[PDB]
């Protein structure tokens, strides 16, 4: 209470928890983007110069 | 990018003519002037048996 306010305990516990969760979320971001259908161009009908129809 | 929903086609397709001719190939039958439909894999055996001319 000399330096910090009353909810410093609240903010510090939430900050350590949030740091763990953003590490987990950044790993989830990297994994999702490297497996994404945008990255590997999966289920994307890539346009050909004639538009052949199979 | 979800899996595309390919639009279900209509009109006639190749399958009607294809299975009509697949029926017409086996299973004997008649026509306008031909004496009998000799089936493929029986007419095939006959045409190798009387042979094609060689050279």
């Amino acid at each position: 209470a000399q330096i910090f306010p009353r909810n410093a305990n609240l903010l510090s516990r939430l900050s350590i928890f949030a740091l763990v969760l953003l590490v987990v979320e950044g790993i989830l971001i990297l994994g999702v983007y490297f497996r994404s259908n945008y990255f590997r161009q999966v289920n994307v009908a890539i346009e050909q110069p004639v538009a052949f129809s199979h | 990018p979800f899996t595309p929903q390919p639009a279900p086609v209509t009109g006639n397709t190749y399958r009607t003519y294809v299975n009509d001719a697949r029926t017409l190939l086996n299973s004997y039958g008649y026509t306008m002037e031909g004496k009998v439909h000799i089936p493929i894999d029986r007419a095939m055996d006959l045409i190798v048996e009387r042979g094609l001319p060689v050279r």
